[PDB]
């Protein structure tokens, strides 16, 4: 006698898989992501994003800005030591 | 006005410059600076979380965060050669210690009532000597007053005074003729010595400052 019917209707294993649930995820994160960015440092920008770039990017943990800002404080009481002198 | 106002200035701007100028406009992929930062947060995380822990910790980890920051910069900045007494004005650390060490113990006081006195009960023991053990529990309760602040102090302190007192004597070995300037250096390299010590001290002493007011913190919140 005739196959029945139940194959004919789907809806129930295509709302009833798992991965639906990434795919609403994924379809709102991967389309809505801009695929480059704008500028990594930036921070400061006066000529001294400059100082960012050589110094403070993610590109080095080079001892240049510590060394700098070291020698700051050392130029600021020593100057003043010759303003207490 | 004072000398002491404007290096209080100078660790706010180089605090304010870790969670600006260190981050690539906070990138996920992280910056090379800025896993110091994360790993500072991750310790003390994971620090407070083990001493404060219980239903709470997040509640003073911004406390505790920024006592260890500014102890943290500041046995680097005190340590430069030309920068003036902050930590080593022992008046600021010792007042800071003891408003805190009065903050736990009015908050101790006000969370858990008169039976905040029950803190200075420490154990169940033979009770003719339980009340003796209330009075030399308390001496040492506001002996946690002075001690922390203490620790600091005398820390930062002895290690600019040992160092410069050392420089002086270098200094007049090299003031009188070349054969005394010969042997000079040899002092001068433990001078070299005491400063290597004297920085990584600092930060272990900034360690001991978080973790013991963390764990005066956990005798105030959880009684006994």
């Amino acid at each position: 006698v005739s196959t029945l019917i139940p194959p004919k209707v789907v809806s129930s294993k295509n709302i009833g898989s798992a991965p639906n649930a990434k795919r609403i995820a994924n379809v709102v994160h991967f389309y809505k992501s801009l695929p480059q960015g704008p500028a990594p440092a930036i921070k400061a920008n006066t000529r001294l994003a400059r100082y960012k770039a050589k110094y403070f990017d993610g590109d080095n943990a080079s001892g240049k800005p510590l060394w700098h800002f070291a020698l700051g404080i050392i130029a600021f009481g020593y100057s003043m030591e010759y303003y207490f002198h | 006005l004072t000398t002491f106002s404007l290096y209080t200035i100078i660790v706010l701007l180089v605090i304010t410059s870790l969670y600006t100028l260190t981050n690539n406009n906070n990138k996920i992929i992280g910056s090379r600076w800025l896993i110091s930062q994360e790993a500072i947060y991750d310790t003390i995380m994971n620090m407070t979380k083990g001493q404060i822990g219980g239903k709470n910790w997040g509640l003073y980890f911004p406390m505790i965060f920024t006592l260890f920051m500014f102890i943290f910069i500041a046995n680097l900045i005190s340590m430069i050669p030309y920068s003036f007494a902050l930590s080593a004005h022992l008046v600021f650390i010792i007042s800071l210690s003891i408003v805190i060490w009065l903050g736990n113990t009015i908050l101790g006081l006000y969370k858990h009532g008169w039976v905040f006195f029950s803190l200075f009960v420490p154990a169940g023991t033979p009770l003719p000597l339980v009340p003796l053990l209330v009075i030399i529990e308390t001496l040492s309760y506001f002996a946690r007053a002075i001690s922390l602040g203490l620790r600091l102090g005398s820390n930062i302190l002895a290690g600019h005074l040992l160092m410069v007192i050392l420089a002086g004597l270098t200094f007049n070995f090299m003031l009188i003729n070349l054969f005394t300037l010969v042997f000079g250096f040899v002092p001068l390299a433990m001078i070299l010595a005491i400063m290597m010590l004297e920085f990584a001290i600092g930060i272990i002493q900034g360690y001991v400052w978080a973790i013991l007011t963390a764990s005066y913190l956990k005798d105030a919140v959880y009684l006994h």
